[PDB]
């Protein structure tokens, strides 16, 4: 799927907390999660307290990954809302992150190509001294 | 109704709150003019206000509470340990100017105000910046201690607790 | 980063790819298994190395195994 | 005698011991009167001391320097009463106790859920087993030769 | 409108659910398939909210169980009664109180046991004890082992009534969650009914039983002539003669003259020069007053006519600029969450033990109490340490109600809220206090035992050096000591005779108390209590506060409240729960109540307790060795532990030769601790997996499959048996010191 | 109303300085040309951290090798017969 | 009545009545053979 871009949209009524971001999304990176409600209503914060989800589109800045997803699960699970998250670099650089594929990853689909996965079972690994002196692990290979 | 606390720059996902002990207007100008704020000015000048100030309250713990506190020769002692401790601090902060800034790197201060208005970074977080501001605390520190040895053993002033 | 890996002792239940907090794993279509479907990790750079995978695989042993790596400041899960 | 202890009728730290415990207890009787109840316990006491330090004499213990009794554990035939009989009694009851659990946890075992007569016990099968730790030498032994007392794997 | 409403028979009465263990949860009800489920059986036995979600089938559960717990304690205060009425020497020592011990338990002659029966005096062998009941059963008027064991009969019986009420009110009558939820006429039945009523026949009891009978006891007469206590109801005439004012009757107290009763109705203050302990008018008058207030206490709130308060009405009134909305949404929370009701309880509760440990000490009520320093001691530490332990579950269900109970959506309350939102600048400035108060604490003590171990006697932190003196505390006690002339003139002494009055109670050639002088030592030791307080509270408000998220795990609350982690991710994630934290801060409460009993027990010893001659000179226990050696760490290794641990090593082969005994097996327990503290249980699974295979070798394998504890179950076993040595090593010491020495 | 803008991350992250002042230099003109004038060779932070480290050991030295027994009573020494072993050891 | 004696079947009601027995046995035998240190 051809992901979806990133608008000014409103941010969830929240009073302001002690938990939000710090310096290292000034310089390193921080995060942007975005929904839509069909109505006002409270739902918990990652980071502590409860804040107001306007109807319509939501955007909201965090500073983890699992923050974001950690949200969007409870989203999901309790308001039956679907979600998108970015990651975004301090020189305004925007990177699509979830759903990847348009899919959630739980559900099978086209396109995925495998990676990380070996086609033995875990008990064939080889010893370290076949791999030793060398810079491979045994799973790598 | 009327709420006091607000989020930090009118941002609620700052990690930060505007309360009266950090936003107050009082405490505000108090914060601002204080030499390690004072931006557009060189850091050597601030350095020697922030030296002059802590060698000068440094020499009464010294010369009090030391071990000598009550040989005749209590006040210069304690002067000269004041001395070695501005001493030691301006070593660290050389260690830290050296290992946190390069030459050629600019700053690495704010370069917005609350506004949002662009403004000059701070030169003090330079190397050159920071080397002015050590050279200036390690003068103004020496200076302080000697003023209150001066003051407390030279003049011999009716201070109270001597 | 962390190393994440999958074996094809996978029955393809999909409870690691629904456990993970960081969105590492995923479902891809497969022939070796009844389900038709195996666990990959695409997004080992994301990975925290709680192992939660590990606690829902069903299969013994496990078929998708963490090994802890090299630290970065997303595998230490800092947010400052 | 042995490892150069002398026997407790002998050795005169032994008596002294012993009057020294009946003077102790004696100091305490002075503070009631001669027919009360705890003067009759000290008494008793006092009495039960005495009946002690004459069995550690009559049974023939040796004692050392201290005047305590010391035991011979080598195999020595005259001191068998200190560790081989008392050990042989102990082997005999503690090999009844496996054996009884032995059986019954062989006699659960092929059952729908043998999990519950391990929290739940069955006290007729265990009555039933109780009784054969009386022979359980003779069945150990004979288990051992035909083979039915070692998993094999 | 408030009324009863209950439900008839809904739990049939069978032994069918006692054949099924594990009846009461879905997951346990299967059986076992390793031994975990033996485990998992007993810590879910009483969490009754993880049975079922119903509230009301949860109140009923827990209504019955504080029936049976009332009924355990009945069972329990029958057997002192009984004990004391059939094993005790307290005939005798209602005679002479001062050179008697008292003992109410008897040995067996068995295995050499017998050794225990010591000689407590009065013709009597036995254990002597410090449950203090016997200065109690004085202060009631009991004087023959008759009434003792009527006492037992009634409280027999008491239980009995309790068990067959909780019985019938979880299988017959089962109150409705309404009923519950009538917290207007709870606090006005428990204001009024309970306390003030029961206060008010207390005082009933003390004006016709107690005064008198302790007026002819204190006057030196024989307890086996004194006149029965209905006698002093019978004929008047008999209490006319103590006091003449009940020759009026109840006209004074109609007609407003009530100072008629100054006789038996007093303010004093100080202690009876005879009994050493308050006097018994002064109480009796406490009590009737108490009564009243109570009583005009438990008519504030509204049940079914006009007058009276909205609890709700109250709590939404009060808000402001700084917190919002204030405390709406608080009633909703505490009548819909037995957690939070239980940790407000257990708070207050832990802190109320605390002060009564306090006060009971410097005001001693019971006659013959404070010379009985056996007695003090141990009822000062028991009440500590009870306070301690509830205060720590306080927090544990603090931590329980974030996770399970509390819900923004429903349930929102602001205050809560924004005590959330900045949590870590609470935290943080606790951590910085901690800090700073241990520097400033501790440090002080390295300080001195550096200069002298130095040979610089004049370079530390004491009264003949550099002096920090509790100027604030000295003030106090100068005020509270010039009451009785400007600030409380109706009284005639001070609340207590530590506060500086410049006079001294002996009671049998013994001290009962003096003015305690504070110097550097007692600002050195303070400071030192309130830096582990603060650690404690530290710990456990973070616990609290951060139970539902954290910047390191943002669904925590997903996770339980009590699991051992998430994982070794994010550099390692152990003990993150909210219950880690209770396990962490246990550790923690035993700290600080160890340092305050040892620092009550030094300065006794050094500076109030001792005795005195018929010259008028007093000779402490230690003499007054805690202002110069109490300021080193080597002062409390050498002239405290050292010293005083004497008489429990040498106490094998006397009547105290027990207390030797637990001092080994306390020592062997908490070192025993240690292994499960410092281990895990991937180990221990491994070696069971090879004692598996020689079980198996021999076809003695059982069908309960052997596993390790949980992650969680060791640090639990880990610091009980840590906790239970640690205490019972300070309780044979102190018993075994104060009652050689004391 | 919006607090995210991806042509402004400064603003966006809270990239701001609080407290920082950009009014000229209060101090006066003579007074700072005497300081300058009079810090200037301690603002080589590579010959301030040996001129320090180096300077400050051999002061350190210096005076340690001028204490008196009046300051430090290891200087001093003993002044007491000395004391005898437990079993006449010297 | 059946389910009362499958209650008194379950393990620890089954352990406390047996090493109370033994606790009573042992109690006896020392009670009447005391202070033995060998086997006559
Ligand atoms: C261990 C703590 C300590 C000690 C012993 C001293 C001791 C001293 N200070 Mg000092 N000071 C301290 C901490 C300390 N200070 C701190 C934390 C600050 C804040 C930065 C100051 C700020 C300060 C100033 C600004 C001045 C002193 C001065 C003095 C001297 C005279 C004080 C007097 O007579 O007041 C008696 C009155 C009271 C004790 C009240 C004396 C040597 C004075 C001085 O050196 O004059 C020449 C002076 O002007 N102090
Ligand atoms: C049927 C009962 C039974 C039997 C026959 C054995 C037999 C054995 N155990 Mg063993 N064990 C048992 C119960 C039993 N165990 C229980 C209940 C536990 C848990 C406390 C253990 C824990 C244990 C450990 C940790 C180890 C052994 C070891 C051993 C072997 C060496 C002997 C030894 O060290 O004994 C020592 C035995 C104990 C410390 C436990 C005895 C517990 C009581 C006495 C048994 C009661 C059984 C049951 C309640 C009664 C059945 C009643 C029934 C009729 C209804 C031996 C094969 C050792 C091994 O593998 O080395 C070769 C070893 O290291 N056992
Ligand atoms: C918290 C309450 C409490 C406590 C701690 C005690 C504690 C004590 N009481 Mg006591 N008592 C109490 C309440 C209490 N009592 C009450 C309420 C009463 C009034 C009814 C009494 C009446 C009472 C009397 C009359 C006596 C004691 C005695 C004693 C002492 C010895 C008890 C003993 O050996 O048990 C005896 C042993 C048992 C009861 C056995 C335990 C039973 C359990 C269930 C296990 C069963 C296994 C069984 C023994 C094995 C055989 C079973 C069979 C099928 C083979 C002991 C210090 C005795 C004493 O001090 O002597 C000097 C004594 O004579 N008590
Ligand atoms: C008259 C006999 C009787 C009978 C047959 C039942 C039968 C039943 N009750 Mg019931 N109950 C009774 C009396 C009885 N109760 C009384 C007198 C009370 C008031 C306290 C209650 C209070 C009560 C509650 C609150 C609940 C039940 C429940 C139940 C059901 C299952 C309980 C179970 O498995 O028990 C087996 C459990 C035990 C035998 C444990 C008894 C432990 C005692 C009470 C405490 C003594 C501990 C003491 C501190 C020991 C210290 C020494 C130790 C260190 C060794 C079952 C229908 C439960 C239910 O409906 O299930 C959903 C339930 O929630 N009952
Ligand atoms: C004046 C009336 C009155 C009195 C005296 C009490 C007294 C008590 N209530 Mg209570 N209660 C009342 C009214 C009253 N309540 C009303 C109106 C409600 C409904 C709003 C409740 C709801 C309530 C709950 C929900 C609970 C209590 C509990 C308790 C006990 C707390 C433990 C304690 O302090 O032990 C003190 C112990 C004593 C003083 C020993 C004597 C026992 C007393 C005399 C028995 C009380 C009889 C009762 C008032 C009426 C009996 C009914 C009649 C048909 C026989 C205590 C016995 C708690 C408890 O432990 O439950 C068992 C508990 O969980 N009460
Ligand atoms: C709940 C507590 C309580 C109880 C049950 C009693 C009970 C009693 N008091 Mg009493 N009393 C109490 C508290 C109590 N008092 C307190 C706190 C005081 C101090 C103010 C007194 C002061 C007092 C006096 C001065 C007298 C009694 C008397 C009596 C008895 C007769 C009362 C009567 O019928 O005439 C009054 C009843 C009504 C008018 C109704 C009765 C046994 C009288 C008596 O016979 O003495 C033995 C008597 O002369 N009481
Ligand atoms: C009136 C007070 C009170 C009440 C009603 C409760 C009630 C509850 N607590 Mg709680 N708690 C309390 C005080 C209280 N607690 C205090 C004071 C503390 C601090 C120590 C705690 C700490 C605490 C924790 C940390 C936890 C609870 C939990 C629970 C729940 C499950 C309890 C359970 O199944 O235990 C079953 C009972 C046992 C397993 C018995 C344990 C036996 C102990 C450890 C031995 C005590 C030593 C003993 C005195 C010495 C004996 C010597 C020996 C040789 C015989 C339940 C709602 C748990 C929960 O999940 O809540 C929802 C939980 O995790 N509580
Ligand atoms: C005696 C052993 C000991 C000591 C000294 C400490 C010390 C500390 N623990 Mg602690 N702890 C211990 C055992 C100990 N723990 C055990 C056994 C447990 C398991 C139950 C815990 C569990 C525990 C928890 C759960 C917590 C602590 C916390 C703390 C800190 C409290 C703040 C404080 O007082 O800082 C002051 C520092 C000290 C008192 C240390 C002594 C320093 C003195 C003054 C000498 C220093 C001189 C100088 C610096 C030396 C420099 C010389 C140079 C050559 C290096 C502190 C670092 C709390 C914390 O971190 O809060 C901030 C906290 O939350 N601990
Ligand atoms: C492994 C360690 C160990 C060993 C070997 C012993 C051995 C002994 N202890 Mg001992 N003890 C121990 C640990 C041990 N104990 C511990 C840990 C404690 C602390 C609780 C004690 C506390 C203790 C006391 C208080 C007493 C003993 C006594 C005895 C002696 C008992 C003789 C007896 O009753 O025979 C008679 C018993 C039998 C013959 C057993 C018969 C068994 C069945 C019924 C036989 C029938 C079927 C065939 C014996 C030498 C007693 C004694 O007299 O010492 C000199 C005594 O008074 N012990
Ligand atoms: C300290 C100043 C102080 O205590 O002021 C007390 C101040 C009063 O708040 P309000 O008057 O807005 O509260 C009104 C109601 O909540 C009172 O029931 O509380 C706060 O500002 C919150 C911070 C308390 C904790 C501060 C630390």
């Amino acid at each position: 799927t051809p992901p979806q871009l990133d608008p000014s949209t409103p941010s969830p009524i929240f009073g302001g907390s002690t938990g939000g971001l710090l310096r290292k999304a000034q310089e390193e990176e921080f995060y942007v999660i975005t929904w839509e409600s069909p109505k006002e209503q409270v739902f918990e914060m990652p980071t502590g307290g409860a804040a107001i989800m306007r109807e319509g589109p939501n955007l909201l800045k965090l500073a983890r990954k699992e923050q974001c997803l950690a949200l969007g699960t409870r989203l999901r699970s309790k308001y039956k809302i679907n979600y998108q998250f970015y990651r975004v670099f301090p020189n305004g650089e925007v990177q699509y992150l979830h759903p990847k594929d348009g899919v959630y990853p739980e559900k099978v689909n086209e396109g995925r190509t495998g990676v990380g996965v070996n086609l033995r079972s875990i008990g064939k690994n080889v010893n370290p001294i076949e791999v030793k002196f060398t810079g491979k692990q045994v799973y790598d290979l | 109704t009327y709420q006091v606390i607000q989020p930090i720059n009118g941002d609620p996902f700052i990690g930060s709150l505007e309360t009266p002990i950090t936003s107050s207007p009082l405490i505000a100008w108090y914060l601002s003019n204080l030499p390690g704020y004072r931006t557009a000015v060189d850091p050597l000048l601030r350095g020697i206000e922030v030296g002059l100030a802590h060698g000068y309250l440094l020499v009464g713990p010294f010369v009090i509470t030391g071990p000598l506190r009550n040989a005749p020769n209590h006040g210069a002692v304690g002067s000269l340990g004041a001395a070695g401790l501005i001493v030691i601090l301006s070593i660290t902060l050389t260690m830290y100017g050296i290992a946190s800034f390069k030459e050629g790197d600019p700053s690495t201060a704010p370069s917005l105000t609350l506004t949002g208005r662009k403004k000059v970074p701070d030169p003090l977080q330079t190397a050159d910046g920071w080397a002015r501001f050590t050279g200036g605390f390690f003068f103004g520190g020496i200076s302080g201690v000697i003023w209150a040895y001066f003051l407390l053993y030279v003049l011999d002033l009716p201070y109270f607790v001597k | 980063s962390h190393s994440v890996k999958i074996y094809d002792t996978c029955i393809g239940c999909t409870q690691c790819v629904r456990a993970c907090p960081t969105d590492v794993l995923e479902m891809i279509p497969w022939d070796g298994c009844k389900a038709k479907q195996i666990a990959s990790a695409p997004r080992t750079e994301d990975c925290v190395g709680c192992k939660r995978c590990e606690s829902a695989c069903p299969t013994d042993f496990l078929s998708v195994r963490v090994y802890l790596w090299h630290e970065t400041t997303r595998s230490m899960g800092l947010a400052y | 005698d042995i490892s150069g202890l002398t026997p407790c009728k002998d050795s005169k730290q032994f008596a002294k011991r012993e009057k020294q415990q009946i003077k102790k207890l004696e100091s305490s009787l002075k503070l009631y009167a001669p027919e009360s109840a705890p003067a009759l316990a000290l008494n008793a006491q006092i009495e039960k001391t005495k009946r002690r330090f004459d069995n550690y004499g009559k049974y023939g213990l040796l004692c050392g320097s201290d005047g305590l009794p010391h035991l011979i554990v080598n195999g020595d035939q005259r001191h068998w009463g200190e560790f081989i009989t008392p050990g042989i009694l102990f082997l005999y009851i503690a090999g009844w106790i496996g054996w009884v659990g032995r059986s019954y946890l062989i006699a659960i075992s092929g059952e729908k859920k043998p999990a519950m007569k391990e929290i739940i016990i069955d006290v007729p099968l265990a009555s039933r087993i109780i009784f054969r730790g009386f022979i359980w030498p003779v069945a150990a032994y004979r288990e051992f030769l035909n083979g039915d007392l070692i998993a094999k794997d | 409108e408030v009324k009863i409403l209950v439900d008839k028979d809904p739990v049939k009465t069978s032994f069918e659910e006692w054949a099924k263990p594990g009846h009461f949860s879905r997951t346990i009800a299967k059986g076992p398939d390793t031994t975990t489920w033996i485990w998992n059986l007993h810590a879910d036995a009483h969490d009754f909210d993880s049975h079922t979600s119903d509230l009301e089938e949860i109140s009923r559960k827990v209504f019955s169980a504080h029936f049976g717990q009332l009924s355990i304690i009945f069972l329990w205060l029958s057997g002192m009664y009984f004990h004391g009425a059939r094993f005790s020497n307290y005939e005798a020592w209602l005679s002479d109180p001062t050179h008697i011990g008292p003992s109410a338990q008897v040995v067996w002659p068995i295995v050499g046991q017998e050794i225990l029966n010591g000689d407590v005096g009065g013709g009597f062998r036995g254990i002597q004890i410090t449950s203090g009941f016997f200065q109690m059963w004085r202060a009631s008027g009991i004087t023959s082992e008759l009434q003792l064991y009527c006492t037992a009969i009634g409280a027999l019986i008491f239980a009995a009534l309790m068990l067959f009420a909780g019985w019938f009110h979880y299988h017959k009558a089962a109150p409705k969650l309404a009923w519950f939820q009538d917290v207007e006429s709870m606090l006005n039945h428990h204001l009024a009914g309970l306390l003030g009523l029961g206060s008010l026949g207390w005082a009933g009891h003390q004006v016709h039983v107690s005064l008198p009978i302790n007026q002819f006891l204190n006057a030196g007469v024989d307890p086996k002539e004194i006149p029965l206590p209905h006698e002093f109801i019978l004929n008047r005439d008999l209490l006319s003669q103590l006091y003449p004012s009940f020759a009026e009757g109840a006209t004074p107290f109609f007609t407003l003259n009530w100072s008629k009763y100054a006789e038996f109705l007093t303010f004093r203050g100080g202690l009876d020069p005879v009994t050493g302990g308050l006097w018994l008018t002064d109480i009796a008058h406490h009590h009737l007053a108490i009564a009243i207030l109570f009583l005009i206490a438990g008519h504030m709130y509204r049940t079914n006519w006009g007058i009276g308060h909205g609890l709700k009405d109250i709590l939404e009134a009060h808000k402001g600029p700084f917190t919002g909305q204030g405390h709406k949404g608080l009633y909703e929370i505490l009548t819909t969450s037995w957690h939070a009701q239980l940790s407000l309880n257990l708070a207050m509760l832990g802190s109320l033990t605390i002060v009564v440990a306090h006060h009971m000490y410097s005001m001693p009520p019971y006659p013959y109490l404070a010379t009985d320093y056996g007695t003090q001691l141990s009822l000062f530490t028991h009440h500590m340490w009870i306070g301690g332990f509830l205060i720590v579950g306080a927090a544990a269900h603090a931590a329980i109600f974030m996770v399970r109970d509390y819900d923004p959506t429903t349930r929102y309350n602001d205050l809560l809220d924004r005590v959330l939102r900045h949590r870590d600048a609470i935290i943080s400035h606790l951590n910085w206090a901690c800090i700073f108060l241990g520097f400033h604490s501790f440090g002080l003590y390295i300080h001195n035992d550096t200069m002298s171990a130095l040979g610089r006697p004049q370079d530390m932190f004491s009264d003949t050096a550099i002096q920090l003196q509790p100027v604030f505390a000295q003030w106090i006690q100068n005020t509270h000591a010039l009451a009785p002339g400007a600030t409380a003139p109706s009284a005639t002494a001070s609340t207590s005779l530590t506060w500086g009055g410049g006079d001294l109670v002996a009671v049998g050639g013994k001290v009962a108390l003096l003015p305690i002088p504070l110097g550097t030592a007692d600002f050195l030791v303070h400071h030192i209590h309130a830096f582990t307080i603060h650690v404690t509270v530290l710990i456990l408000l973070k616990g609290v506060l951060f139970a539902r998220s954290s910047r390191l795990i943002p669904d925590k609350a997903n996770l339980g409240f009590r699991f051992p982690c998430d994982g070794p991710g994010r550099g390692g994630t152990c003990q993150v729960s909210a219950w880690d934290h209770v396990f962490l801060g246990l550790f923690w409460m035993y700290n600080s109540i160890s340092v305050v009993i040892f620092h009550f027990s030094w300065k006794m010893q050094s500076d109030v307790w001792g005795s005195i001659s018929d010259q008028g000179v007093v000779t402490h226990i230690t003499g007054g060795n805690f202002a110069q050696s109490s300021i080193t760490i080597n002062g409390w290794l050498r002239d405290f532990l050292w010293a005083q641990a004497s008489q429990v090593i040498q106490s094998y082969g006397s009547s105290l030769s027990a207390y030797g005994l637990f001092f080994l097996g306390a020592h062997f327990v908490w070192a025993f601790s240690l292994m499960f503290l410092f281990s895990g249980r991937g180990y221990w699974q491994e070696l069971i997996e090879s004692i598996v295979w020689a079980h198996n070798k021999l076809k003695v394998a059982p069908a309960t499959q052997p596993r390790a504890l949980s992650i969680v179950q060791g640090r639990a076993v880990g610091v009980t048996h840590y906790l239970l040595g640690g205490i019972a090593t300070t309780w044979a010491f102190f018993l075994a010191r104060i009652i050689a020495v004391g | 109303s919006v607090y995210f803008d991806l042509e402004d991350i400064a603003n966006t992250t809270g990239q701001w300085d609080v407290y920082g002042s950009d009014a000229p230099s209060p101090y006066n003109g003579l007074q700072s040309k005497f300081f300058e004038t009079f810090a200037a060779p301690f603002t080589k932070r590579g010959l301030l951290l040996k001129f320090l480290l180096l300077g400050g050991g051999a002061t350190l030295a210096f005076v340690s090798s001028q204490a008196t027994g009046d300051d430090l009573p290891i200087v001093k020494g003993p002044q007491l017969p000395p004391q005898p072993g437990p079993r006449g050891k010297i | 009545m059946r389910d009362l004696k499958t209650y008194l079947s379950v393990a620890p009601v089954l352990s406390t009545l047996w090493f109370g027995a033994l606790a009573g046995l042992l109690i006896e035998i020392n009670r009447f053979f005391p202070d033995a240190l060998t086997f006559p």
